[PDB]
């Protein structure tokens, strides 16, 4: 269980997956040419799992940039650590997918998929055993959305025996390029349902949220986010990329976090979040305004939870403060799966923090957020409102009926194991 | 990248193209002779002004336009004017004799003996795009090649073309400036034709625009020329963002998927600011709350309805210049807490908002003062409805009399064409009320 392969697509997908790959190249002393800079042989462990190696001691991300239109890409490449990434891995069409996951699944994204396919499987071929891949995409868009879960479709077909991550940014009104957003994350969200076994839900909304009420930012852009995505995903990826016990590689995680099968939707957290002690990052990471999914813990029960820590502290005061958040809301978390959180610490620490703390939590809770986008569909399709763009692209109503009752499906799946 | 194909159909095409492309060339740098002194790839390239504009080796830049009429006069001003090298001779292309405000004329005794080579002109200027998006067609409603041409045009538009996007500019009659008795059975006549070959049409109200002149600018009697320069800054603050890059741009394909909830509800309605004299400007910044109040004042509307006894389906707002988020936000709050703006209960409330910091500009000798920041609302409201009605009553008077039927009939048409357009109308009317109920 060593190489991961990453894969970023559409707008959002490209531009919080950039700013990852700048974020943990600077962990571990990437520079933006790929050269390898830091003082710390932990840095270096485990960096196989992210990057390949090159001729003179050059890394390379393990990494596949994917669009149906050139112009995010040729942000990215433009960017900082651009320049860092794997030309040949860059696969782009031209005639973008208008918002519309019908074009991202069904018509342009069919046409580019396979290859993005053969980078996929060149990427495969050189590792010496693949874990599983890990795909940053929005679901309210076209192209993160329609063709982030199309891919994830053939990539399930092609390796039906390795391990599906992603990262999925969910729509919100408040956050929102269009009214069609809800459309396009009902369709996604039964890909995921099926074809993941681990999702992280970041909810638009929570991440506007910290940055205007916590963080002060009167005026959020997304590149604001996207800075909070970032720090989150370098967090929760910790364990993956650095020497330690729990939680090391992607199926360990999903036999620790996942108990049935569809459940698999994870709300990330992340403290420090501040306009540290031991204890204060402890109730900071348990903190509702601290994740980034928009429902409340408390709203629901624990099945299962990782907590990650960062930097250089007391584990034996890191073990007492978890064991006391457990001891103190043992009504959370549900009493049928004994010993439910568990907890790892990373000596470095992520840049310019001391310490920190990331939090995974499968809840069921997080049946707000589907309850919210189910919300949006019906207002709109009880009309048969913006069905058009659908329809024109060959789809019919009843693959949106359909979805709308995967996803009614998985709320009530999740209501049931909060009154088990 | 991806191409718009403009075409100017009739006299009020015609002038309108030429006030747009004057004022493109002014935002871009592009002097008469279609040289652009800022532009360092000769000969092509892949800037975001290509998209209306290709080049030639020699470094001219050429309109991707086609201007068409069925007499000569007007499109001859363009070629012996000052913009006449801009355009190869090919891009202008007239008959002998127009279609004498009759829509049977235009769309078939007339328009019948141009339409290939006008197909073969845009085909030329189609096979120059390495990603064609689509045509915008300009044209009236009321002259006989506006809208009997433009109908035939865009029924051999979605042939040859499929489903590749075609928008409409269409310019809605008005007495103060009409020329003929007729123009209500032209525009009912070529808006049934056309409605299903056109994926978004945005109407221009002449009297909407000329009261505009008269009293925000002062004119006493305005002309065309008053009428087409408004019309112009108010067409550049839609292509602005398929013309200018930028991060907080919005293409205008994004707010369109917002704008069209259903095929046939695809006409925005647009309201501009600010429209000011120099003499009022002067020594007066109009702030972004400022112009954004204006959106909402009907009286700068580009068609005359009222959009606080209807619904909204979408609310745009397409800013320009010197304008950031925080007073966006902040001018959309207060107008949220005072204005009459209800939504339909299936569309949620939020409105989209672009902006392209690209300033904007005037054309020298015009009547609009020179300002920081503009901004065009584009909002899909049932009000937009109150237009067909007005169009819809004139058309039953005459047609319950069949006064000046025989015009068409003699041109070949049969009355079965005028009660099917109406019966379109009508239930395009029938459309507009629906929409506008609450959901069960
Ligand atoms: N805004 C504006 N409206 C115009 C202009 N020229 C004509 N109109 C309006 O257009 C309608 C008359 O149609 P035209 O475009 O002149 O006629 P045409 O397309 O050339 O058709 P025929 O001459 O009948 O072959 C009337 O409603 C006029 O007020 C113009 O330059 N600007
Ligand atoms: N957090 C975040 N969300 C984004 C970003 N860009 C777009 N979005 C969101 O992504 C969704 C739109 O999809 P997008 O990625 O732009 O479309 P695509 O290119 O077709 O995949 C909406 O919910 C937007 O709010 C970004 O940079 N950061
Ligand atoms: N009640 C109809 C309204 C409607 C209007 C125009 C249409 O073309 C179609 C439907 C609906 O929302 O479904
Ligand atoms: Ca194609
Ligand atoms: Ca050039
Ligand atoms: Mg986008
Ligand atoms: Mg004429």
């Amino acid at each position: 269980m060593r190489e991961i392969v990453h894969i970023q697509a559409g707008q959002c997908g490209n531009q919080i997956g950039a700013k990852f790959w700048e974020v943990i190249s600077d962990e571990h002393g990437i520079d933006p040419t790929g050269s390898y800079h830091g003082d710390s042989d932990l840095q270096l462990e485990r960096i196989n799992v992210y990057y390949n190696e090159a001729t003179g001691n050059k890394y390379v991300p393990r990494a596949i940039l994917v669009d149906l239109e050139p112009g995010t890409m040729d942000s990215v490449r433009s960017g900082p650590f651009g320049q860092i990434f794997r030309p040949d891995n860059f696969v782009f069409g031209q005639s973008g997918a208008g918002n519309n996951w019908a074009k991202g699944h069904y018509t342009e994204g069919a046409e580019l998929v396979d290859s993005v396919l053969d980078v996929v499987r060149k990427e495969s071929e050189s590792c010496d055993c693949l874990q599983g891949f890990q795909l940053t995409h929005s679901l309210g868009g076209g192209t993160g959305s329609g063709m982030g879960t199309l891919l994830i479709s053939k990539i399930r077909e092609e390796y039906p025996d390795r391990i599906m991550n992603t990262f999925s940014v969910m729509p919100s009104p408040k956050v929102s390029d269009t009214v069609v957003e809800p459309y396009n994350a009902t369709l996604s969200v039964h890909q995921l349902v099926e074809n993941t076994d681990e999702t992280y839900c970041i909810d638009n909304e929570a991440l506007y949220d910290i940055c205007f009420r916590t963080l002060k930012l009167t005026t959020p852009t997304y590149g604001d986010l996207n800075h909070l995505v970032s720090a989150t995903m370098s967090g929760v990826t910790t364990c993956l990329r650095f020497p330690g016990q729990l939680n090391a590689d992607l199926r360990k995680l999903a036999v620790n976090m996942v108990p049935f099968p569809r459940l698999h939707f994870f709300m990330p957290g992340f403290a420090p979040l501040t306009s540290l002690t031991v204890p204060e990052l402890t109730q900071q990471m348990f903190d509702s305004k601290n994740m980034m999914a928009a429902c409340d813990p408390r709203h629901g029960r624990y099945l299962t939870v990782a907590a990650i820590f960062r930097g250089r502290m007391s584990m034996k005061e890191v073990d007492e403060q978890m064991l006391n958040v457990q001891n103190k809301n043992s009504s959370y978390f549900v009493e049928w799966i004994p010993n439910n959180v568990k907890t790892a610490v990373c000596d470095i620490p992520p840049r310019g923090l001391k310490m920190s703390a990331t939090f995974i939590g499968n809840s069921t809770a997080i049946q707000e957020l589907f309850k919210r986008i189910s919300e949006q569909f019906t207002a709109m399709f009880r009309r048969k409102a913006f069905l058009h763009w659908y329809t024109g692209e060959g789809m019919d109503e009843m693959e949106f009926t359909e979805a709308e009752s995967n996803m009614n499906d998985l709320v009530s799946e999740y209501q049931q194991y909060q009154d088990a | 990248m991806r191409e718009c194909i403009s075409i100017h159909v009739g006299q009020a095409g015609v002038q309108i193209g030429n006030a747009c492309w004057e004022l493109y060339c002014l935002e871009h740098g592009i002097q008469p002779d279609g040289q652009m002194p800022s532009d360092k790839t000769i000969g092509g390239g892949d800037d975001s002004f290509n998209t209306f504009f290709s080049e030639t080796g020699a470094g001219k830049h050429v309109p991707r336009a086609v201007f068409v009429d069925l007499e000569p006069t007007v499109i001859d001003e363009v070629r012996t004017g000052t913009y006449r090298q801009l355009f190869h001779p090919e891009q202008l292309i007239t008959g002998k004799e127009d279609a004498a405000n009759n829509y049977a004329r235009g769309h078939y005794t007339i328009g019948k003996e141009i339409i290939d080579l006008v197909l073969d002109r845009i085909r030329k200027l189609a096979d120059q795009c390495t990603g064609l998006q689509g045509f915008l067609v300009f044209h009236s409603f009321g002259g006989g090649t506006g809208s009997g041409f433009t109908s035939l045009l865009m029924e051999r538009l979605s042939v040859d073309y499929g489903k590749k996007s075609k928008l409409e500019f269409s310019i809605y009659p008005a007495p103060q400036v009409s020329t003929a008795v007729v123009e209500p059975y032209n525009s009912i006549l070529t808006t049934h034709t056309t409605l299903e070959h056109s994926d978004c049409a945005f109407m221009v109200d002449n009297e909407a625009i000329y009261d505009i002149c008269r009293r925000n600018l002062d004119i006493e009697r305005p002309t065309y020329t008053n009428l087409n320069r408004l019309i112009s800054q108010i067409v550049s603050s839609i292509t602005a963002s398929l013309r200018f890059d930028g991060a907080l741009n919005v293409d205008l394909t994004e707010f369109q998927t917002n704008l069209v909830p259903y095929p046939r509800i695809h006409f925005p309605l647009a309201t501009y600011a600010p429209v000011i004299s120099a003499e009022k400007a002067y020594h007066e910044q109009l702030s972004v709350a400022e112009i954004t109040n204006a959106c909402f004042e009907p009286a700068n509307q580009m068609v005359k309805c009222d959009p606080r006894h209807g619904k909204y389906m979408a609310c745009c707002l397409l800013y320009r210049g010197d304008v950031v988020p925080k007073d966006v936000n902040a001018a959309i709050a207060t107008i949220k807490t005072k204005r009459s703006i209800q939504f339909v209960d299936w569309c949620p409330t939020g409105f989209k908002v672009g902006i392209n910091y690209q300033p904007p500009t005037v054309v020298p000798g015009g009547d609009l003062a020179k300002v920081q920041r503009a901004v065009c609302m584009l909002s899909n409201t049932t009000a937009i409805a109150e237009a067909w009605a007005r169009l819809d009553h004139k058309f039953d008077l005459m047609y319950a009399k069949r006064a000046f039927v025989h015009w068409y009939v003699g041109e070949g048409m049969e009355e079965g064409e005028f009660s099917e357009a109406r019966e379109d109308m009508a239930a395009l009317e029938k459309d507009y009320e629906e929409v506008g109920v609450d959901s069960v």
